[PDB]
Formats: C-alpha cells, structure tokens, sequence
RNA sequence: CGCAAUGAAGGUGAAGGCCGGCGCGCUCGCCGGCCGAGGUGGGAUCCCGAGGCCUCUCCAGUCCGCCGAGGGCGCACCACC
RNA sequence: UAUCCGGUAAAGCGAAUGAUUAGAGGUCUUGGGGCCGAAACGAUCUCAACCUAUUCUCAAACUUUAAAUGGGUAAGAAGCCCGGCUCGCUGGCGUGAGCCGGGCGUGGAAUGGAGUGCCUAGUGGGCCACUUUUGGUAAGCAGAACUGGCGCUGCGGGAUGAACCGAACGCCGGGUUAAGGCGCCCGAUGCCGACGCUCAUCAGACCCCAGAAAAGGUGUUGGUUGAUAUAGACAGCAGGACGGUGGCCAUGGAAGUCGGAAUCCGCUAAGGAGUGUGUAACAACUCACCUGCCGAAUCAACUAGCCCUGAAAAUGGAUGGCGCU
RNA sequence: GAAACCUCCCGUGGAGCAGAAGGGCAAAAGCUCGCUUGAUCUUGAUUUUCAGUACGAAUACAGACCGUGAAAGCGGGGCCU
RNA sequence: CGUUCAUAGCGACGUCGCUUUUUGAUCCUUCGAUGUCGGCUCUUCCUAUCAUUGUGAAGCAGAAUUCACCAAGCGUUGGAU
RNA sequence: GUCUACGGCCAUACCACCCUGAACGCGCCCGAUCUCGUCUGAUCUCGGAAGCUAAGCAGGGUCGGGCCUGGUUAGUACUUGGAUGGGAGACCGCCUGGGAAUACCGGGUGCUGUAGGCUU
C-alpha cells in the first residue's frame, strides 16, 4: 500500500463454491485505499489472514465505492490501529475530527507517518466509527466542541514570496 | 599462490548458447545389446518370410476381391 | 535495447558459384533468369548446384547412370547431372539415353553415343525443356570421397570405425596399446 | 573432493520406507514389461542384485529389451550441455509402470470413441483439450441474509 | 449479486529493459514477443497464459483493455506481419491477403477477433506485429515495483487503459 | 598415388537372388534356365492425373493453360534390417 | 494438464537414536551414607541408578511427519484399429518378436524456419552483487551453490567511483521517458503545494556507502494499561506516629532499626512488631489515617517518534560545496 | 554366587552378518549341519569414474562344463557401496 | 568492599562499546629496488590532563588528597648501565 | 451367513484381556508296524479317529493401546519472485504466488481373486 487520499471501498467477497460446500458465506469489509485494484489487493490480504481463503481459492463478488453519507457535515471520527513499531507491534485508539470517514483515514496515515514514522504498509484499520461531541478521549479535538468558537489568525506569515521577488516595501502580518 | 580450486558458474550459460539440444530420436533403432536368443531367433524368422510368400500373396489378393465385393455393395 | 541473437543471423549459403570461368557463368546467367522467372523447382534446383563446389557435384558414372533410368517408370526421359558423366569400365551394354551433363569424359562419350545416345550441354536443356518438364535429376554419391572415413566418432573412441590418419599402414604402424587387447586395452 | 563410490549419498533414496521392510511383496515382480513400455526406475535397498545408479532413481524411460528378471531401459541423463539417451540394466524390483502415458492413451480412446460417433450424427466435436478459462459470468445470490463483516483483529503478545 | 465474466483478453506491456534479465522470465518475455521495452500485444487468458504473465510480474504492466483501447492500438500502431517484413496495416488488401481464409477482411474484422478473442484469435493476434509503443507521458510512478504497492508493474485490470492513452 | 581388403604370420581375398530338375529340398549336396548388386522408413525432384475454372447466349466440341485432390517412379543423404 | 522422483526449510522428540530439566509415582532394583533401630522391604528420611504416567529444553554426521523452489516422463501418422504370413526363441493350446496387405488425420497454451558435416582460433590467473552457504572473533579474508554483472562496455543517475540503480551505444532533427532530481553552484517547484514532527554550546539531511551500541533523559510529541476524586481530593504548609512489648531468634549488642524466621491483635482516627537517620543499646529525630486553608483535574507504570547524554586522535575539512530552521 | 548348565515366558531385531560408516536383512542375508568348487572355460553388450578414453569395480545376457536342491530355482567369489 | 552505608572511592558474576601508540589475521599496492633499528637534530598536531588557570567531589577540619568538568595556552629536565 | 486350499494388496488386517461359535471344514487328539527323524514319536515323518471345542481358528466386545482417515494446529511455521521498504546490526513488515508438522478432537478397525465345501 500506498496513498494519496483514500477512499472507503465495499468489498465481499467469497471462497468459491465447490461439492462439498455448494454455497459458501459471505465475507464484507471495509478496505480504504486510492483505488479498487489496491482495494481487492487489501481485501485479500485482511481476509487471508482472519480466514483460510486465498485470492486463487474465492472470488470477490461485489467492490465498490462508498460514499460519506453526509459530506458537509462536520464529525469526530474514532479510528482504532494496529501498527508496527522498529520494535513490537501496537495498538491505538486514533481521533480526528473530518468531513468524511475516507478524510478521517487519510488524516490518520499522514499523522502515523509523522508522529511514529509508520508507513502504510506496517498500519491495519480496524474500525473507523464516527463519534458524538462526548466520548470523544482526545483533547485535541475537544477543544473544538464549542458553540462560541472565536480565535485569531495572529502572524499571519505571506506567501507569494516571489510576486514581487523585490520590493521596496517590508511585508506585513498583521490583519 | 593458491588458486580457485573449482566451479561451476559460467557453466549453464556456456551449455546453453547452443541449446541443450535433446538427444536426436529416429524410429527403426538398432538392435545392438538386445538378449542374443532372442536375436538369433529374430533372424531365423527374418530368413524365412519368402518361404510362405505365394501363401500370403494370394490370402491379399482375397482379401482386395472381398473389399472390391463390399465396395460394390455399398455402391 | 532488443533482445535478439545476431549469432545465426547471415546465412551462409552460396550465391554465385566462386569460380570465374565465363561458360559456367553463362549457364549461371540463363538459369537465374529461368529460375525466377519460371515456376520450375528444377531450375531453381540445378541453379543451385551449379555455384556449388567440385567436391559437392560428385562425379556421376555410367552405370549409376544407367541403372536409376532403369528404375520402372522413367523410361523416355532425360538424366540430368550438374556433375561429370563418367565410364564404367565394369558395366558393358550401355542403353541408348538422353544425357544433360557440364562434362563427359572421352570413353562415356563414345559408349553412349555409339549406343545411339544424345549428349545434351546445358543451354540446350533449357530450349527442349526450360521448366525442367520430363527429366531425372540425379546426383553422384556426395560421401564418395576417401576424406569422409576419417570423419565421425574418432579413433580409439569404442565402436568408432574411422580410419585414422597414418603415415603407412603395416604390422607397425599403430595397432599396438588400444587396438589389441594384449597391450593395454580396445575399443 | 567428494569420493566417486558407486552407493555415496543414497544413505535415504535407497532404503526401504518406514514399517515397509522385509520381503519384497509379489506382485512387484510377477507384471510383465514388452519393449517399449514407459518405465520409471526408482531403486530400493532389499534387492541389491541389478540396482540403477543413483543418478537414475526418479528418472522415467522407456524398456529396449527384456532378459530373465531384468530389463534393459532407455533413459536420458544430462551431462553438463548434453543430453545421453543411454541404456541401462535394471532388475525388475526397482521398476513400476509409469502411469504418464496411460491417461494420455485413455484419452485417444475416448476420442477414437466420440470420432467414430459424431460422424453420422455431423456435429464435430472438440478433440484437443482446452485450458481452464475464465470462470464465466455468474449470479450470487446473498439468500436473505447479508453479508458478514470481518475487522481484523486487534493485536496481542502470546508468548 | 452478479459477478461478471472475468476477461478473456489482456494487453501486455513490458516496462523494464533488456540487461540483467534471469533466464526463466527473458524465455517467457520472448515468448509473448516483449523484446525491447515498451512492446506490449494482447493475450488471451487461461490458467497456462495468465501464469506465464505471473512468471514476469516485475517485468510487465499489463490488464484489461478497452474497446477504445484496441481500436486505437490497430489503427495508430496496426503493423501486420507480412512474409516477415513488419508492413502497416495501410489496406485492409493486406488484412485480407493474410487472415481472409479465416472470415477475417478489414481492419474491422480484426479488431472484433482481438476484442471478443474469437475462434481465430491466435492467428489474427500473430498477424499484428508487437506493438511498438512510445514512453509514458507524465511518466510513470515507479518502475520497479508492483501497481498495488505504488509503482507501475503487474496486473492493473481496469487502469491498464489509462496507460494505453499515455503511451499510444 | 589410385583402382582391395584382412591377418603376427603361413596365407586367404569381397554375390546374391530367383526358377526348374536331380540327390530324401534334409532351411545340407549336385545339375539346367532367368534375373542380376537386396529390402524398410523418410527423401529435393520428375511422372501420371479425377476434377474443377471460365469463353457474349443453348448445346456440341478439339486446342491452351492455371491450379490440382489422389497415386507412382524415387537422386543424394540419413537411420534400421 | 496428467504422472513419477526427493528427504532440505519447517516440524517432532507424551514416536526410534542420541542428548537433557523438574517434580509427582514406584520396597520394581538394589545399594551406598544416615537418623530411630541388636537386627528386621520394621519406621523414617536419603541419595544411586532403573522403571509408571507427566514435564523443561535440543541435533550438520537423529527422525515418525514434511513443504516452497526443483528433476524426470507423457500430451498421436514413428499414432490407432483390422487381415494374413515367418521363427532354430517360448510353449498343454499359447507367447513374444519380426514381416507383408489394407482401413482410418489437425489431437493442451504461447513462440519460433529447422536439421547436419567439416576446418577452426583465443581461452584454461579471474573477480563483484542478491539470495543460500563452509572455515574464521572478524576482514576490502579464505572456500562452494544459484542467477546476473564487471572482465569485453560507452551513456543518465549515485558529488568522486570496475561491479549500485536506470539503461546497453551507426551518424543526426523533433518528441517522451527511466533511475534520479528541481534554494544557488546546476537543467527543473519563482506551487500562495497538504498534514505533522524536531532546536541540537556534536542538529539533521536518501540503496550499495563510507559510520555507532548497551543504557539513560517530566526535553517534547503521541499511544497502552491502570488509577483518583466532591464520602470536594491532588500536591504546597501545619498536628500525631502509640501500646500488648526488652515481641521472638540472635547476647556482641537490635526493646522497629548489623542481619534473618516472623509478622498478629488492642486503642483505634490511626501508626509497620517498622522506610531511614543514627545509637554498644536506647533516646531523640524522620518516614500512614485524618483534618485547616486554597480551588479542577490529579498521578502512576509501561511503550514508541524526533531531540539530547552515552560520543576520545593526531596537516586544516568536508550532508559534494555554499548554505539552510 | 552378578557370571557355568538346564527350563518356561516376553522379545521388530534393541543381536549377528571379517573391517569404516551408511543402507539392507528373521521359517534371512543371522546361527548350526549336509553336500560342494559358479572364486572354472568363452564371446560381445551395458553401468560407474568419464573426455563420455583407459584402469579398477560392477549389471544384465548368451555359449560351455559343473555344484546343489524332491523340485521351481539359485550359483560364474565374498548382501551392497 | 568501604566499622555503619550497593555507587565518596571501589566493584564480582554478566553485558555493551570505542581505539589503532600492542601483537596477530590478511596479502590489495610496490621485487626494470619506496634505503632496512635505534639515538641525535627540528617542526607541527592529538588528548585518552602529569603540572599550571577556572571549577564541582569526597570516607575534604587544616595540611596532604584522590574522583570528575571546561581545557592541549604554557611546560614536562640533568645523569649511571 | 460362513468356512477350507492356493492367494493379491499387506495392522481399517497388530497386541491385550473378555464373551460366543449350528453344520461342514480346520484343529487339538490317539498311536509308532512300516517311511522318516530325534537325548527325547515334544518337533519332524508316518498309521489312525475314542474324545473335545479347553486352546488355535472364526465372529463380536473394550468411553482399550496401536494403525487408517478427517478436523484443529493455521493461512501459523516455512517458502518462489519484487522494491533506492524498515532497521546501527540482529532481524522484521509489505507486495507476488505456493503452503506444512505435533499436542488437542472426531470417525473407522480388513477388503477382495481362483477353486472347492457347509447352512441341503
Ligand atoms: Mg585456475
Ligand atoms: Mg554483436
Ligand atoms: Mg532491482
Ligand atoms: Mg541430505
Ligand atoms: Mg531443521
Ligand atoms: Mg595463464
Ligand atoms: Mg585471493
Ligand atoms: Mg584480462
Ligand atoms: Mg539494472
Ligand atoms: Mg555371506
Ligand atoms: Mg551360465
Ligand atoms: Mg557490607
Ligand atoms: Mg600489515
Ligand atoms: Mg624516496
Ligand atoms: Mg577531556
Ligand atoms: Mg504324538
Ligand atoms: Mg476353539
Ligand atoms: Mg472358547
Ligand atoms: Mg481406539
């Protein structure tokens, strides 16, 4: 696995009949990845290893694409991990706080890179739950559970550094 | 001055440049290391298949009438 | 970057014969120009023979000759040989054939013409049949050469019937250690 | 340098399996080879009268002759950057059929079947095999029930 | 649930060049005429082919053309093989010359046995000399490593097209 | 030098078949006639060739091709007997 | 696609061989030493080997099991199916082989024109990388396997460079790429790039590669697990820390206190038969439970990111340089 | 008497098979008897080392002359390396 | 261990490192030669600091001291064999 | 239903103890004149047929051992191919395909060929 920004996937997928088992269960996951060839690939991956399946011995039988049912509403999500360390492998209970369950995800693997170098391919997602404004363990994120929200914006440092490469006037960063 | 005591590693290249080729097969090979009784007779039999030539001759020429007879009857 | 071999890539065939005489190479310019122009396999057959090395067009002799014409069939036809016709000494009565040949020798000439034979040259096959229509095409015995005895499976290798290459042959000259069993071994 | 001996190395390929000892069951011997029969060599310890050499064990050829109780039996052997059709004489307890060339037969007998009927009927049939293909396009009914939803597990150190 | 057929047909490209190359893959590589880098063809899928395509995964982008895929590839880079001279398919006189004892006789014949992989596939396929495709526009991600794991090698079925448009 | 070998040597030294008859046809011995370098598989090439394929008409109909299913003689060379 | 071959990885040792821990059980045997016995398979222990179930941990030269990768064959005209002849072999009759004479055609995928013979040079110092692998503390050491390199070979990248990555060269125009990049040196970010992390009086800055570990750190950032607290805590200051009791072993002195077996009750609001200081030994001091004030979170133990300590070399110096927060 | 000899039971070989080790071996390939000289004479073929040369060692036959066994058979040295 | 007290100073059984002023390994370079020990003489660097400056430690009362830090500016001698 | 003789595959067929066996068989059994052989008529050989299923043998039984076959162990251990993935190393994660072995828990416990009986 890679990235770039991800999207939650529906995928199921079965061990393919036989004489023995004439019609086998059906297994559903949620597999966030850039696209549906990854999204298969991860599929079988996760299922490999609760289930004894192989891609060779099912056929997935229904990916697809699944939309955040309210975009423009803003939500806490919980995100539960399990990575791995240079040392032992973890677990962790993840907050953020997003537009989108896939936006929550991303966000996740940008964090995990940043604040415990763990690559995407040492991460599994195990649920990702969006939250009320309670039950929400991270103080990070509780700061933004207010009605009366009210905070500058106070060194507000310029970009477009080089419109005007040279000028006679010094900047500004006050507004 | 020691030197490399043995290898094998530019081996399967070398063979390789000029097939592997399979080892040529014909049909009629020969009979050279076959059971000697057994050959001896093989050739006793080979000696005589012109005696009972004229027998086998004439057990065809019946035969090819009987095919012409059957042919005609289906035609 | 390609991956091919480039290692068997010209085919080494001949394309003109390499010798330089003028009426070999006038038959050469008749039969390239009936060769291709011709649906005849036997001329591209016969141009093919004549580049080809005196070795490789073996001397053909009367009694081979004769007895392939005397082969049920082929009765009122022509022999063709890019090779030499030679005598036979051991063969006497000679049937009245028809001959195409780049050479006779002197005594084939004269036992097949007395038997009332016809000689034909090259250019004059090509006006009685220039597709190659109603002939035999025979060659001499290639492995005729002395030179293939010593080739194959060499000597004192077991079940190897090569002549070695020897000085002489005689009571002492090799036939000691590896051919009697009595000194040393054989193969 | 390693020692050239005949028998170096074959301390397992030469020995008989576990609880397969002792007498060399009958059957074995009583079957009957013709020349070329396809014959795969696989030498065994009991017998040591006629044994193949190690370098011939697995390897499948075919009967050339055929004496008292052994068999004489073409087989190939690579040598570095050839191949030797070479013939060896091996006692018949170190011998099976190899079955390779009777499915193959079982099959032209099938199909000298299915030739001779399907002719005056005049639909053709196929002969030649064909690979697996693609497995085709197919329904899946999800019977009432839906599907069942499978989180990885969370981590934990057993040891 | 309806599980469509899984593809028959597969286009084929070899993205990494002709140095270092184990023996195993190189025979295989020759064996779907994917010499120089950038040659791609079709090929129809079976359990034999498709594990050919497996034996040289890190060699090869490769999956499921379209049919937009297959008229483009004919028609911008349709090449017959023609007495063994690589000859542009400028005529469907040569199309016909070639393949018309198979019911085969236009360009369009020809796209319809690639894209359908009809009886008369393996020689109409043959026919068409490897497709000598330019280099990727915008670039690639990554050459050496697989499609799942971010680079551009081995089966990306759907997204094989978009390779296609950058490359034909 | 080549056209004959093989044996240490004394030496020996490359034909067979068939048919009919006479000796018991004894897969052995002797007398008359005929063929005369054996046979299997593959073999470039020649040869024969059903049959098309038309001709401005309906049939007759020699001439010329083109192809040719099928079948033959089979060089060289190879493998086998 | 069928079909044989295998004894390496793994696994196993309540299966063999060998190794090896522990207790249960057993006068198996018997002993050697005991203690209580004159002595007694008497009682009581004990250690020896043996055994009955278990149990700990192992094997290049062990193994019941047993992979992956791997090596044979086979996938048709030299094949099938009929008819008849030959044999000095074989034999109750029959085998089996060899001959003639007919009858039947694409027999898995993908690719490719095949076969065959003669002359024949140079070479016979090698080395390097992935993976496997023997010797060795190790080696830019020595020795094998497997493929691919370098040698014979330029070109883009890796500052520099045999061998790394990319790619393999007729002579040129346009286009596009790879691997690598895009402050300036130096072609390209002079993006209004996205989200974090980190300040280093030794910062850090890209395969091969040219450099650090154990162990530490309320430095900062994440986790994990447990607490706690309105029966208003947590720290921060203030009040007591006893008696049954020189408790018992230990006397050389330990009445809580060099050590060790203990290790509970009373009063209780509550104080351990005691954390230490210190005493020859006490004493004296010091270290819960609870309040008074203050006014919401507090605190512990792990864990992993960056940063830091750990961290010493000789001409002046090298993320390539300039520099960079 | 821990060990002498006898007898009953259990005994997959934990013994033995000249020697190193590995394999193999139980109405045997072990032990004990009886009879023996196949450790004899003679062509080629094959395997193993291999260059696919030699040597040695071996394998299957074939022709002699024997051995042994009621016989089928086995035996031309040592169960195999 | 240090009366008492693991750590003022020490430090077993274990363990992790650095160093190339020891000696080994190794044999890459040089055998159409790189002058092979020591001393003298002279310059420069390193610090793993003996003294000297500034300081933390003690089982530092003073004196004498060892332990550590910044630190290589300046020194580190005369003789007998 | 089942046996005997000669078998094939060789434990689903072995071992232990327990029960039951009609008829025909198979046995044990009773003898040593002769054949044959022993220290010994135990074995071996031979001539029998009074007893008896006690034993062998068969069929069954046992929360039996063993063997055979499934599950679990486990998509675990291992592993083909891949990367300028991680990690100071040791090692680890991913991709691509392949994929075991105990303990533990189930089920099974001879099939059958030729020739001849018996249960008429
Ligand atoms: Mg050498
Ligand atoms: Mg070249
Ligand atoms: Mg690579
Ligand atoms: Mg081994
Ligand atoms: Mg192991
Ligand atoms: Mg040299
Ligand atoms: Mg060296
Ligand atoms: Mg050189
Ligand atoms: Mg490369
Ligand atoms: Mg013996
Ligand atoms: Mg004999
Ligand atoms: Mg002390
Ligand atoms: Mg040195
Ligand atoms: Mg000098
Ligand atoms: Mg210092
Ligand atoms: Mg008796
Ligand atoms: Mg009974
Ligand atoms: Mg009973
Ligand atoms: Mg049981």
């Amino acid at each position: 696995k890679a990235s770039g920004t991800l999207r939650e996937y529906k995928v199921v997928g079965r061990c393919l009949p036989t004489p023995k088992c004439r019609t086998p269960p059906l297994y559903r996951m949620r597999i966030f990845a850039p696209n549906h060839v990854v999204a298969k690939s991860r599929f079988w991956y996760f299922v490999s290893q609760l289930k004894k399946m192989k891609k060779s011995s099912g056929e997935i039988v229904y990916c697809g694409q699944v939309f955040e049912k309210s975009p423009l509403r803003v939500k806490n999500f919980g995100i539960w991990l399990r990575y791995d360390s240079r040392s032992g492998t973890h677990n962790m209970y993840r907050e953020y706080r997003d537009l989108t369950t896939a936006g929550a995800v991303t966000q996740c693997y940008r964090d995990m890179g940043a604040r415990h170098r763990a690559r995407a391919h040492s991460i599994q997602i195990m649920k990702v739950e969006e939250i009320a404004a309670s039950k929400c363990r991270r103080p990070a994120v509780k700061q933004f559970h207010d009605s009366k929200i009210k905070f500058p914006l106070p060194h507000r440092v310029l970009r477009r550094q080089h419109k005007p490469r040279f000028t006679t006037k010094r900047p500004n960063t006050f507004f | 001055a020691k030197s490399k005591n043995h290898t094998t590693h530019n081996q399967s290249r070398k063979w390789h440049r000029n097939g592997i080729k399979k080892p040529r097969s014909q049909r009629y090979e020969s009979l050279k290391g076959v059971d000697p009784k057994f050959l001896r007779n093989m050739r006793f039999a080979k000696k005589h298949n012109k005696k009972g030539l004229k027998k086998m001759q004439a057990n065809n020429a019946k035969a090819m009438a009987a095919r012409a007879e059957a042919i005609k009857a289906l035609v | 970057g390609v991956d091919i071999r480039h290692n068997k890539d010209r085919k080494v065939r001949r394309k003109e014969p390499k010798s330089q005489d003028i009426y070999l190479r006038l038959l050469v310019k008749l039969y390239r120009f009936l060769a291709r122009r011709t649906n005849s396999t036997f001329n591209q057959v016969v141009l093919k023979r004549l580049f080809m090395s005196r070795t490789n067009r073996p001397p053909l002799s009367l009694s081979r000759m004769i007895r392939k014409m005397k082969l049920p069939g082929r009765e009122g036809k022509t022999a063709v040989v890019v090779g030499t016709i030679t005598d036979d000494v051991r063969v006497q009565e000679v049937p009245k054939l028809k001959v195409c040949a780049l050479r006779v020798s002197s005594r084939a000439r004269s036992r097949i013409l007395k038997a009332g034979g016809k000689i034909l040259t090259f250019d004059q096959l090509a006006l009685d049949s220039p597709k190659g229509c109603g002939t035999v095409l025979l060659s001499g015995p290639r492995k005729g050469r002395e030179v293939y005895r010593h080739f194959g499976k060499a000597p004192g290798t077991p079940h190897s019937h090569t002549k070695p290459y020897v000085r002489s042959k005689g009571r002492k000259f090799e036939r000691a250690r590896g051919r009697r069993a009595s000194r040393g071994y054989k193969n | 340098t390693n020692t050239k001996g005949k028998r170096r190395g074959t301390r397992y390929m030469f020995s008989r399996p576990f609880r397969k000892h002792g007498v060399v069951p009958l059957a074995t011997y009583m079957r009957i080879y013709k020349k070329g029969d396809i014959v795969d060599i696989k030498g065994m310890g009991t017998v040591q009268k006629g044994m193949p050499h190690k370098c011939y064990h697995g390897k499948t050829g075919r009967v050339y002759n055929v004496t008292q109780h052994a068999v004489g039996i073409v087989v190939n052997k690579q040598v570095k950057g050839k191949i030797l059709a070479k013939r060896i004489n091996v006692r018949i307890e170190h011998i099976k059929h190899s079955k390779s060339r009777d499915s193959f037969l079982k099959r032209v007998k099938e199909n000298d079947q299915k030739k001779k009927e399907a002719k005056e009927k005049g639909t053709w049939v196929q002969l030649k095999r064909q690979p697996a293909p693609p497995r085709e396009a197919h329904f899946v009914r999800t019977n009432g029930k839906e599907p069942e939803l499978l989180e990885p597990i969370p981590y934990e150190f057993m040891a | 649930f309806y599980v469509p057929a899984e593809p028959k047909l597969a286009f084929v490209i070899r993205i990494r060049g002709i140095n270092g190359v184990s023996p195993k893959v190189r025979k295989v590589l020759q064996l779907l005429r994917l010499r120089q880098i950038f040659n791609g063809t079709f090929v129809k899928l079976n359990k034999a082919s498709i594990n050919m395509l497996r034996i040289v995964e890190p060699y090869i982008a490769w999956g499921y053309p379209n049919l937009k895929s297959v008229n483009e590839l004919i028609y911008k880079r349709g090449y017959g093989k023609i007495n063994k001279k690589r000859i542009a398919l400028t005529d469907n006189a040569l199309i016909a010359r070639s393949l018309g004892k198979y019911g085969i006789i236009c360009m369009e014949d020809l796209i319809h046995e690639i894209y359908t992989v009809g009886k008369r596939f393996k020689e109409a396929n043959n026919f068409l000399w490897p497709f000598k495709l330019s280099s990727p526009r915008g670039g690639m991600k990554k050459k050496t490593t697989h499609f799942v794991e971010g680079e551009d090698a081995g089966n990306r079925e759907d997204q094989i097209n978009r390779l296609i448009r950058r490359m034909n």
